[PDB]
Parts: structure tokens; C-alpha cells; sequence
């Protein structure tokens, strides 16, 4: 009870970010490490070391 | 013996 | 076929594993699994004469009881585990009619179960010795807990032990339709529950397992053989 | 003794300002994906019994998988070949981690005990280093921050980060009012982020002890939980059949990933390498692969009989792994 | 601890024969594929025979093939060689050697002490200094040359290094041409190109002092090079 | 002037019959074979015996009964010596494959009802069986197809087989006899009696019960059918060694067309049963 109060304030201390931002940083990560992402694109068959 | 009125069947 | 001495050596340790995994399969494929489930006061323990698991043989068949009393509160999460079990084993205290009705929703909650919903359940009403004397003594009346016992009439088809009192036979068929009732209710033939009467002193409960689950795996294979 | 609920309004107000725009309107101008098309790789045939747990080594080649057979064993996805079979003391095998090094393994199940397993052994026998015990419920799940430290969630409602060498409980997270059913390590490995049956999922801090912060979206239980690669946001699968992205920063949710077919839970959620695509298992035996910036289905990779429990992608992100009820671990790339 | 004694070895007369029985303990025999490597008295080592996890692969050096068959009781933990047709080429001290093979295993890496015997294609490893004069804290560079190209497909260049300090059995210090081994100080380290090896022992010490041989795994016949002495 | 021609309105009632016989095979088969590869569900280690027992009919359907249709038609063999050979083989081999396979079948159902609680074959095992079935079937088919010869007689071309010349020709009598026993007697004693412990056991919820009952029907059917169908078909071929006078007169056209088409009417029987006893098969059939 006392606790969870003590917890609740903590929690709401918290500094925030505006989501506008929060969003534009994921999705910069996203852009940036695209042509990493062997998934999102594809790999030439050579390298995909699972080709068989 | 081929004979010309034997019936040959298969199985 | 282009493979270097080290992975030719790799895949013969692979295939040695694979021999030891197909000697296991063997075991676990003749071994039926069986969930002891019930709440304490059952007697679950001691309905089979032989505390998580307990491994029994009838007639040279294998069988492995598991009562997973460890977690408690919802069991919906480690019961999505045993959703490959032969068959469920409850086991209901038929004395103790204030926890009779846990009981009743406790079966209720293992046979709605969304994983549970083809596994057959082999119902155990046990301490059917304590009900008998209660019954004959008085002061607790099956009416009090639940009203429908004073309407309720033994079925015709109920065949009773030698020299039960009527109301004898008419309690433990109470109980045993209460159970009954909801296994009918909500069921596609997927499942079914296998209603057996039980004391502390029965040491036939293990041959009663056998029986049930030899029909259990006969229906399941009418089907897997494409026959029914 | 109602100041709770205040500070419970007050935590609302701080995210309803902050949250000014939604991350559908800012990524509306990205181009979206395209349908992303994985075939099956690889079928590694070994288990038994239903596969419940799968983890991928740093390697990226060698990955451990528990079956409810009772039975852990190390691949080499690239060749299909067994590197290890471990027999377990305990038939129920819930959990499976690999460790970053590679010289330890470690599962976890209904025994309520965290076995650590020595790989890497003069006697060339897999062995048990430690067990650990302490949880009075299942460990649903555990990841080895290093080869001496392990973070184990538990059904009791309580994660902890054990010391191996000791075997004693460094530090309990006890915040959870329901069972913890999923664990993930931030890539710093300063906090984790664990998902329970309290249909809410808490940020903790390793060090510190203490839930740094609460997200309270979904409607049953968060049956899985996996952060985004920048270690700032975390994605969790629940029953309500809907994914639901979080901002750490942000304190709130970005997005969900839900389908009006889609109605069975996701079992299993992990994201690609750049974090692109928010992989998800499904008990309808398939998993969808969603854009996690447009929140739009982009493929499905469904080859499975049954449940899909366990889902991976190699740190590479070369491939993607996926246990299964069927007893069937199918590698899709 | 982890121990391969091996015993069966003596005087013998030409045409002879002898059963060399190497006795494990302190690991799992059953799991680790074992190997018998020889050593003439003047000269170096040569793989002899392979039993496999399970007995399932054996293979002979072409020497010692028909002449020579190489048993395992798994249950007891023993290693045999029947040796038959003994002729004097075949005196030499020989070493069971323990190798598992599984993604990321050191194959080679436990030799046992060794029994004497006196009696009264291949990949070709090129060991150029025979000698090599050494002192403390210098880094010296051992190189091996190889007929064909160890690196397979796979990406694995299949040379191991060994070192037999003097009087002692041969010890691992690097395997797959750059993978060093367990217990093995960090001074060591291996680098290859396909065809040539060199293994660069920095800081050496008075411990280093021995015949350093290069070894291919690439296919059988195994075979070892010459060696190189490092004399302080 | 062969006496085997037949006038072309005798040849179209037996084409009618041959026809119903092969389509209506094979396309059941064919689409049994299909149904079990095609859903993952339908694909288990319980019905690999069942493709197996599909296949091997809808190919005497097809190979065994169209190709000997045309030889009894005119008693002239269109085919020549390579396919003379051919036929004397895999078709004559795929009619012992059905019919082992039928008893193979019959062993898993047995264990399946008997001793529902010990574990199905193995996998591996299943495996076994089959190529056993069919290892079986070709080497019993070799010697017909080894002697197989196309003597061409100045009324017609004819693919006979020329058995090792004996007195009692006692070569060709043990061989006609031991294909007799092995694919007869001896399937009529493991297929019947399996059928009869487990129709016994199933026959002793009225739907679930009638079931039960109506698996024993399709069972006694399965085991009259074999019996009753492929009889006629063995006294044919045993008979030349009682009477072969028989075989010289002209009727025995007309004979052999008929124990032909009740022995190969066998195939269309089990596609009819799965769809009449399992609703995942006529499920299965419309759905293709
Ligand atoms: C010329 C003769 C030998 C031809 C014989 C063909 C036989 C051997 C073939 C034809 C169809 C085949 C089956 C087709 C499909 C399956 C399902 C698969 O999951 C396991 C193998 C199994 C069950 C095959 C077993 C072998 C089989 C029965």
C-alpha cells in the first residue's frame, strides 16, 4: 500500500519525450541500419550463409 | 505349345 | 561429398546423437503421461497404490501420474504444458460437500480449457467410505449445500454396490452427475470424462486407468486410422 | 491512502501531454516494406516432444532448443548437425537461454530451478555448473547478462538476477502482481524489461533493484517481450492478439499491431536487425511479420503444425528461427 | 584429472607382434575419437591409426595398413592396437591421442605419455628450419608449407601446431590455424594463407624450448611435418 | 483365323464394364493419394500403408486391367516384347503390392484396436514395411516377367510365358500354387482373421456405437470382397494344370474378361470406403 505509493511517485517523476520526437529517433535508427538488415533486404544468395 | 485356338491370359 | 575429415567426424557425432534420441523416443512413446490434477483433502497422493511424479505398469504399460502442485492460483499457465497428456486424472473428495462445489468449477475450468480440449478426464470421486457414513449418521445434509439433492432421484440405470443404503446410492450419484452434467454440456466428442468410484482402500484404481485410457487411445486412433 | 490513484492520473496526464503526435501520422510518408517473402531454410528434426524455447548464440550459427521430452539440444543451423544433446533432470522444460559467450547454457521449467550448464568441459561431458533455486514458481523465463550473472522471471511473481558462482539471489524484482511470463535484456544490459500475466509490463533497472517504469496497454496477459535495437523501445505479444510498441522515453505506447482475422494470442515476438520488421508467433500456427514503423502485415511465415512457441533472430539477423508444438525448429531466411 | 596412460610396449623380434593398450581416465571416452601418432627415435611424428566415437570410421596410415588394427572398449576405457608383422621401420614411442569433433571443438587436444616399441596423395607438410637458435623475450616465427591448399569451402584451414617440450608428450597450442587452445598462454598465435603457416611465439620463454610441428586435419593420411627446434 | 475375335457389339458391353472400372479407380485413388499428401493433417506415419495401398491399385487400374483389356478384346498382343515383359512384372507385382499392402493395413488396425495402448509403428519401420511389400511383390512377378516371350503366330502376335520345359511341368505348377498361397491363402488368413478379432472386439452412445459397428461392416465387406473377387482369379490361372482343354475352346474369352474385372473392381472398393467411413475424405474429395 505505503509502497506502492512510494513506487507510484518515482514512476511519475520520470523526464518525458515528445512521442513526435521518440518516433522520429526509431525510425531514424530503422533508416539508418537498413542496408544492414539482411532481412527487410534481401541478401544476394551467395552470402545468405543458410542457401544451401 | 502356341496353338491357334489357346486364349493366353495375364495375370 | 565436398565434406573435410572434421565435418565428416560432425555428422557421424550428429547421427550417434540421433541413435541415442530414437532409443529415448522409443520410452517416451510407450510411456502415457497422466495430470494428477485435484486440490489437497482429494487423497490424490494415495488414489494409486505406488510427490510431482509417480511411474506405475499394468499389464507391462508404463504409465507416468504428474501432480504439479508447485504453482498455485490460476493453473491456466502451466497447464498449456500438459496439452499432450493420455488423459487428466481428477480426484474429488466426495465427503467434504463445502468443497464440493470448488470441485465442481474446477472441473468446469480443466474441461473448457482451450488446451485441454481433447484430453479425456478420468474422474476419481474418492473417499466414497467417508460419504456412506456421513450419509447414514445425518447432521450434514447434501440438500443444504446443494438444493437440487432433495429433487434428484438415483438413476435407473445406477447399479449400486451390495447392501448400499438407497440414499447411500443416491448421494454418490449426485456427485457423480454434478461432474457429469458439465463434461455433457460442453463437449464435440473430442473428450471425455470417465466416472469412477474410489475409497483409500480400492487398489484397483491403477487397472481402472488402464481400462479408461486403452479406450481413450482406442477412440483417438478410430479417428487417426480414418476408420470413425 | 488514495493518494495512489492522484499519482496514478497524474502519471496519465504527464503521457496524454507528451504524446502530441501518434508514430502512424510522423512514419505516414515512409515508403512501406513491401511483402517480405521468408522460405524455409532449414527443418532441424531432433525434438521428441513440443519445442518451447529456442535462443541463438553470438555466433549466430549455433542455437539451443528445449522440448518438453526433457531433452536440450545445440545445433549447427549453417550444417543441421547436432553439436550437443543435454539430457534435464526435469521432463518440463519451459525456458532455454544461450550465453553470450557461448560456454554456458541454461533452462528452466516447472522445477522452479534455473540449471546452468558448463559447454565447455575438460571432460567433453555437458555438465550442470549450478542450480539455481529460490523461485516458488516456474521460471517462465532467463537470460544470462554474462557468464556469471543470470535475470530469471518467475510464476511467483518475482524476476531476479542471480550470481552463478555463489548461487545466491543478488537482487529480487518483486513490482509484478501477476506470473512474469517473459524477460528481455536490454543491448546495454543496464535494464530489462519483463512482461506478466498482470497484463502490464515493467522496466527495471539491473543495478538499482527497482522498476524504473510501468506500461499498462494490453487488455490478458503479455506472453512475450522484445526491445527494439536501440534499447529505447520494447514490443510485447499478448493474448488480446495484439502487439504493442513502447517508447522507454516516451513512457507510453507508439503503436499496436492487431488484425481483425488475427484472434489467437502471440506466443513469441522479436524485431530484425535494424527493427524494421516486429516478427510475432501466433497460436494459429503461423507468424506474421509486421512493419513496426507503418503497422502494416508485410508476410506471414507460415510452415508450422502447430503453436509457433518460440521465435529468434540471429544477431546478424541473417535468419530467423521458430519453434513449434509440432517438435519441428524451422530456420526461414 | 584427464589421463591417457598407455602401456604394451617393449622389445619385440622382427615379424612379431604386440597389443598397445592406452587405458582413459578422468573423461568420457566414449564421446572423444581417439588416434594413434608415432614417433621414431631420431625423427618426428606420424599419424598411425583412427577409431571413431561408436568404432564406426577407422583409418590406417598407409605404412601400417593391414599390418596394424585399432580397437575400443568403450565400457572398459581402453584403446588397442594390434600390431602384426612388426618390422623394425615400426620402433617408435607411440601416443594415443584424444580428438572430439563438433562445431568449435580443439580435436588433438590431450596426448597421452607414451609406450616404446623397439623391434630388433598425402598432403605434404615442409618444415624449412630444421633448428632455429632462440633467447629470452624474442618473438620467434615457426613456419610450415603445405603441397595443397588446407583452407577448405567451409572456411576452416585444417593445421594445428604442437609443441614437445623435451621428454614430454606433444601438446596442442593452436588448432584451425588460428583457434588457440585451452591453457595454452596468450604469447602464441597462428597465421596462414591457404598454403603457408607461421606460428610467431612473442615474449619466449624458457617453457617455450622444444620441436614445434605443423599438422594438417584437411584429410587422411593425416600427416606432420618435420619439426622445428627452438633451442635456448 | 483367330477365334478370339469378338463382335463389336460383345466389345463395346465389356468396354462399358473395363471403363466404369478403370476411370472410376483411379480417380479415386488417385485423389486418396492426393488428399493425404496434399493437407500436412491428412500426412501421418498412420496413413503412409494407405497412399501405399492407393497407389498399387490405381496402377493395376490403369497398367493391368486397360492393357490386358485389348489382349482378351482380340488375343493379340499390340504391346511387343519389351512391354510384353513390362506387364509380366510391375502390373502383376502392383496387384500382389495391393494386396499385401491390404494386410499391412490390416496389421495396424489390428494393433490399433487390440492393443490400442502400445505405441504405432515406427516411422522408420513403417518404411520398412513397405519397400518389404514391394520388394516381395516384384521378385514373386520376376519369373513371369523372365520367361515372358511374343510368339508371333500366324493368326496373331501373343505374350506367353515359357516356363522351364518339364514333363509335369512341375516349374510352372509350384509357381501358380506358392502365388496361390502367398497372395491368397495366406492374406485370407491374416486379413481375416485380424478383421475378426477386432470386429469382434468394435461390434461387442448409439452414434459412437454405431460407428463402431459400421467400421465391422466395411471390415466383413473388405474380407468377403477379397475373397469372393479374387478366387475366380486364381482358379483361372491353376486351371490350365486340372483341365487345359479349357483354354482351347472359345467361351474362355469371355471368362477371362470377366474374373479380370471382378478381381481389378478390388481398386475402386477402398477410395469408396474412406469417403463412406471418414468425413475428412469426402470432405477431401469435393474439395479437389
Ligand atoms: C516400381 C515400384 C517399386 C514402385 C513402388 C512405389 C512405392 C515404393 C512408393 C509410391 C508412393 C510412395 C509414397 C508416397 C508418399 C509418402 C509420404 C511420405 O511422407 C513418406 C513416404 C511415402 C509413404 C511414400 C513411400 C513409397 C511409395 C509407397
Amino acid at each position: 500500500a505505503r509502497k506502492l505509493v512510494e513506487q507510484l511517485k518515482m514512476e511519475a517523476n520520470i523526464d518525458r519525450i515528445k512521442v513526435s520526437k521518440a518516433a522520429a529517433d526509431l525510425m531514424a535508427y530503422c533508416e539508418a541500419h537498413a542496408k544492414e538488415d539482411p532481412l527487410l533486404t534481401p541478401v544476394p544468395a551467395s552470402e545468405n550463409p543458410f542457401r544451401e | 505349345r502356341p496353338k491357334p485356338q489357346q486364349f493366353f491370359g495375364l495375370m | 561429398c565436398t565434406l573435410s575429415a572434421e565435418d565428416k567426424a560432425a555428422v557421424e557425432r550428429s547421427k550417434m546423437i540421433e541413435k541415442q534420441l530414437q532409443k529415448d523416443k522409443q520410452v517416451y512413446r510407450a510411456t502415457h503421461r497422466l495430470l494428477l490434477l485435484g486440490a489437497d483433502n482429494s487423497g490424490k497422493s494415495t488414489i494409486v497404490k505406488q510427490i510431482f511424479e509417480t511411474k506405475f505398469q499394468v499389464d507391462k504399460v508404463n504409465f507416468h501420474m504428474f501432480d504439479v502442485g508447485g504453482q498455485r492460483d490460476e493453473r491456466r499457465k502451466w497447464i498449456q504444458c500438459f496439452n499432450d497428456v493420455t488423459a487428466i486424472i481428477f480426484v474429488v473428495d466426495s465427503s467434504d460437500y463445502n468443497r464440493l462445489q470448488e470441485a465442481l468449477n474446477l472441473f468446469k475450468s480443466i474441461w473448457n480449457n482451450r488446451w485441454l480440449r481433447t484430453i479425456s478426464v478420468i474422474l476419481f470421486l474418492n473417499k466414497q467410505d467417508l460419504l456412506a457414513e456421513k450419509v447414514l449418521a445425518g447432521k450434514s445434509k447434501i440438500e443444504d449445500y446443494f438444493p437440487e439433492f432433495a429433487r434428484y432421484t438415483t438413476p435407473e440405470d445406477a447399479t449400486p454396490e451390495p447392501g448400499e443404503d438407497p440414499r447411500v446410492t443416491r448421494a454418490k450419484y449426485f456427485i457423480r452427475d454434478e461432474f457429469l452434467r458439465i463434461s455433457t454440456a460442453s463437449g464435440d466428442g473430442r473428450h471425455y470424462c470417465y466416472p469412477h468410484f474410489t475409497c483409500a482402500v480400492d487398489t484397483e484404481n491403477a487397472r481402472r486407468i488402464f481400462n479408461d485410457c486403452k479406450d481413450i487411445i482406442l477412440q483417438m486412433n478410430l479417428r487417426e486410422y480414418n476408420l470413425v | 491512502r488514495q493518494e495512489a490513484e492522484q499519482l496514478k492520473n497524474q502519471i496519465r496526464d504527464a503521457r496524454k501531454a507528451c504524446a502530441d503526435a501518434t508514430l502512424s501520422q510522423i512514419t505516414n510518408n515512409i515508403d512501406p516494406v513491401g511483402r517480405i517473402q521468408m522460405r524455409t531454410r532449414r527443418t532441424l528434426r531432433g525434438h521428441l516432444a513440443k519445442i518451447y524455447a529456442m535462443h541463438w548464440g553470438t555466433d549466430s550459427r549455433l542455437l539451443v532448443s528445449a522440448s518438453q521430452d526433457g531433452k536440450l539440444i545445440i545445433w549447427d543451423s549453417y550444417t543441421t548437425n547436432k553439436v550437443h544433446a543435454i539430457p534435464l533432470r526435469s521432463s518440463w522444460v519451459m525456458t532455454c537461454a544461450y550465453a553470450p559467450s557461448g560456454n554456458y547454457v541454461a533452462c528452466g521449467g516447472l522445477d522452479n530451478i534455473c540449471s546452468i550448464y558448463n559447454l565447455k568441459t575438460r571432460e567433453g561431458n555437458v555438465r550442470v555448473s549450478r542450480e539455481l533455486a529460490g523461485h516458488t514458481g516456474y521460471l517462465s523465463c532467463c537470460r544470462f547478462l554474462d557468464d556469471n550473472q543470470i535475470v530469471t522471471s518467475s510464476g511467483d511473481t518475482t524476476c531476479a538476477l542471480w550470481d552463478i558462482e555463489t548461487g545466491q539471489q543478488t537482487t529480487t524484482f518483486t513490482g509484478h502482481t501477476g506470473d512474469v511470463m517473459s524477460l528481455s535484456l536490454a543491448p546495454d544490459t543496464r535494464l530489462f524489461v519483463s512482461g506478466a500475466c498482470d497484463a502490464s509490463a515493467k522496466l527495471w533497472d539491473v543495478r538499482e533493484g527497482m522498476c524504473r517504469q510501468t506500461f499498462t496497454g494490453h487488455e490478458s496477459d503479455i506472453n512475450a517481450i522484445c526491445f527494439f535495437p536501440n534499447g529505447n523501445a520494447f514490443a510485447t505479444g499478448s493474448d488480446d492478439a495484439t502487439c504493442r510498441l513502447f517508447d522507454l522515453r516516451a513512457d507510453q505506447e507508439l503503436m499496436t499491431y492487431s488484425h481483425d482475422n488475427i484472434i489467437c494470442g502471440i506466443t513469441s515476438v522479436s524485431f530484425s536487425k535494424s527493427g524494421r520488421l516486429l516478427l510475432a508467433g501466433y497460436d494459429d500456427f503461423n507468424c506474421n511479420v509486421w512493419d513496426a514503423l507503418k503497422a502494416d502485415r508485410a508476410g506471414v511465415l507460415a510452415g508450422h503444425d502447430n503453436r509457433v512457441s518460440c521465435l529468434g533472430v540471429t544477431d546478424d539477423g541473417m535468419a530467423v528461427a521458430t519453434g513449434s508444438w509440432d517438435s519441428f525448429l524451422k530456420i526461414w531466411n | 584429472d584427464v589421463q591417457l596412460v598407455e602401456s604394451g610396449g617393449g622389445l619385440v623380434q622382427p615379424g612379431g607382434s604386440r597389443k598397445l593398450s592406452c587405458s582413459a581416465s578422468g573423461f568420457a571416452f566414449s564421446s572423444f575419437g581417439m588416434h594413434w601418432v608415432r614417433q621414431a627415435p631420431e625423427k618426428g611424428l606420424e599419424w598411425v591409426a583412427y577409431i571413431s566415437s561408436g568404432s564406426g570410421t577407422i583409418y590406417y596410415a598407409d605404412t601400417v595398413k593391414g599390418r596394424f588394427t585399432i580397437s575400443r572398449d568403450d565400457p572398459k576405457n581402453t584403446l588397442f592396437l594390434q600390431m602384426t608383422s612388426l618390422r623394425s621401420e615400426d620402433t617408435a614411442m607411440y601416443y594415443c591421442v584424444r580428438s572430439i569433433y563438433y562445431y568449435g571443438s580443439s580435436p588433438f587436444d590431450f596426448w597421452g605419455q607414451g609406450t616404446t616399441l623397439t623391434v630388433s596423395s598425402d598432403i605434404v607438410m615442409t618444415q624449412a628450419t630444421s633448428s632455429v637458435p632462440v633467447t629470452p623475450g624474442e618473438s620467434v616465427s615457426i613456419s610450415c608449407r603445405s603441397s595443397k591448399s588446407l583452407l577448405h569451402s567451409n572456411g576452416n584451414t585444417y593445421l594445428y601446431w604442437f609443441l614437445q617440450r623435451p621428454g614430454q608428450s606433444p601438446q596442442l597450442l593452436i588448432y584451425r590455424m588460428s583457434n588457440l587452445a585451452s591453457g595454452v598462454p596468450d604469447r602464441f598465435s597462428g597465421s596462414g594463407s591457404g598454403t603457408a603457416f607461421t606460428l610467431t611465439i612473442s615474449r619466449l620463454e624458457a617453457e617455450d624450448v622444444g620441436v614445434y610441428y605443423c599438422m594438417q586435419h584437411l584429410e587422411y593420411p593425416l600427416t606432420f611435418g618435420a619439426g622445428t627446434k627452438l633451442e635456448l | 483365323p483367330n477365334q478370339f475375335v469378338q463382335p463389336a457389339w460383345q466389345i463395346v458391353l465389356w468396354a462399358a464394364a473395363y471403363t466404369v472400372i478403370v476411370v472410376t479407380s483411379v480417380v479415386g485413388n488417385v485423389v486418396v493419394m492426393w488428399i493425404i499428401l496434399a493437407h500436412k493433417r491428412m500426412r501421418t506415419v498412420t496413413n503412409y500403408f494407405l497412399v501405399n495401398l492407393a497407389f498399387a491399385e490405381a496402377s493395376m487400374a490403369a497398367f493391368n486391367t486397360v492393357v490386358n483389356f485389348t489382349y482378351a478384346v482380340h488375343n493379340e498382343w499390340y504391346y511387343g516384347l519389351f512391354y510384353c515383359k513390362f506387364h509380366n512384372f510391375f502390373p502383376i507385382a502392383a496387384v500382389f503390392a495391393s494386396i499385401y499392402s491390404m494386410t499391412a493395413v490390416a496389421f495396424d488396425r489390428y494393433m490399433a484396436i487390440i492393443h490400442p495402448l502400445q505405441p504405432r509403428l515406427s516411422a522408420t519401420a513403417t518404411k520398412v514395411v513397405i519397400c518389404v511389400i514391394w520388394v516381395l511383390a516384384l521378385l514373386l512377378a520376376f519369373p513371369q516377367g523372365y520367361y515372358s516371350t511374343t510368339e508371333t503366330m500366324p493368326s496373331r502376335v501373343v505374350c506367353m510365358i515359357e516356363w522351364p520345359e518339364h514333363p509335369n511341368k512341375i516349374y510352372e505348377k509350384v509357381y501358380h500354387i506358392c502365388v496361390t498361397v502367398l497372395i491368397y491363402f495366406l492374406p485370407l488368413l491374416v486379413i481375416g482373421y485380424a478383421y475378426t478379432v477386432v470386429g469382434i472386439t468394435l461390434w461387442a452412445y448409439h452414434e459412437q456405437v454405431s460407428a463402431k459397428r459400421k467400421v465391422v461392416k466395411m471390415m466383413i465387406v473388405v474380407v468377403c470382397t477379397f475373397a469372393i473377387c479374387w478366387l475366380p482369379f486364381h482358379i483361372f490361372f491353376l486351371l490350365p494344370y486340372i483341365n487345359p482343354d479349357l483354354y482351347l475352346k472359345k467361351f474362355i474369352q469371355q471368362v477371362y474378361l470377366a474374373i479380370m474385372w471382378l478381381a481389378m473392381s478390388s481398386t475402386m472398393y477402398n477410395p469408396i470406403i474412406y469417403c463412406c467411413l471418414n468425413d475428412r475424405f469426402r470432405l477431401g474429395f469435393k474439395h479437389a
